[PDB]
């Protein structure tokens, strides 16, 4: 799960 | 045969052989503090700092087609207040003469989600898992992209001294990077091939970029010493  | 070399075991404020960018400063205690930090040591989110060696390095020559070999070594530490939530990381890199900071956070101030802006070659010490990343912190060799062409596991230690050695052999085009924590007696190592001619301009600057996390503090990054030596034969 990558952020932004 | 061109050569250059330098070394030191402290940094020193306002030293004019050093180009600072972003949040970078040199402390009175002689550390290259790459990230913004509050009064007691705690990193601020969306910090990014870079620092370059003043002198451009002649990395390859178009006329003769020859390529430089080189070696870089340095000690670095990090402070993470919460050891289970970490902040992107730190990298050693070569970039164009006029290189400026790129996207921060997970791109480490070195690359961008789009095609590109600079031509960058780097060895990353990556603490946070982005979508392009393998699981767990790692060392990586990055060639014009944040997606490392190869990675290996990196045995983090909060606060402890990491002794890095990075070498490039033009005769094999092999970039090799090793990390050692002498207090832990742990070692890590990585190697892959990289064509400098197709990934960098003839002249580059070398240096460090370190980014903290977007929404979170994560970890600060301090470089304590630095050596480099390079050789461009005919
Ligand atoms: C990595 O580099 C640093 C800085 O050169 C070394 O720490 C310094 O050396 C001695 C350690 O006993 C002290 O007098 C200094 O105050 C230290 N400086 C700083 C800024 O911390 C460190 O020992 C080196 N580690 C290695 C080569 O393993
Ligand atoms: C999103 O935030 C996290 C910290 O929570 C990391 O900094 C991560 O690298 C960020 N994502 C991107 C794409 O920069
Ligand atoms: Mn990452
Ligand atoms: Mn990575």
């Amino acid at each position: 799960p990558d952020t932004r | 045969a061109e050569t250059v070399s330098f070394s030191w075991n402290k940094f020193v404020p306002k030293q004019p052989n050093m180009i600072l960018q972003g949040d970078a400063i040199v402390t009175s205690s002689g550390k290259l503090q790459l990230n913004k930090v509050d009064e007691n040591g705690t990193p601020k989110p969306s910090s990014l700092g870079r620092a370059l060696y003043s002198t451009p390095i002649h990395i390859w020559d178009k006329e003769t087609g020859s390529v430089a070999s080189f070696a870089a070594s340095f000690n670095f530490t990090f402070y993470a207040p919460d050891t289970k939530r970490l902040a992107d990381g730190l990298a050693f890199f070569l970039a164009p003469i006029d290189t400026k900071p790129q996207t921060h956070a997970g791109y480490l101030g070195l690359f961008n989600e789009n095609e590109s802006g600079d031509q960058v070659v780097a060895v990353e010490f990556d603490t946070f898992r982005n979508s392009w990343d393998p699981p767990n912190p790692h060392i990586g060799i990055n060639v014009n992209s944040i997606r490392s062409i190869k990675t290996t596991s990196w045995d983090l230690a909060n606060n402890k001294v990491a002794k890095v050695l990075i070498t490039y052999d033009a005769s094999t085009s092999l970039l090799v990077a090793s990390l050692v924590y002498p207090s832990q007696r742990t070692s890590n190592i990585l190697s892959d091939v990289v064509d400098l001619k197709t990934s960098l301009p003839e002249w580059v600057r070398i240096g460090f970029s370190a980014a903290t996390g977007l929404d979170i503090p994560g970890e600060s990054h301090d470089v304590l010493s630095w050596s480099f030596a390079s050789n461009l034969p005919h």
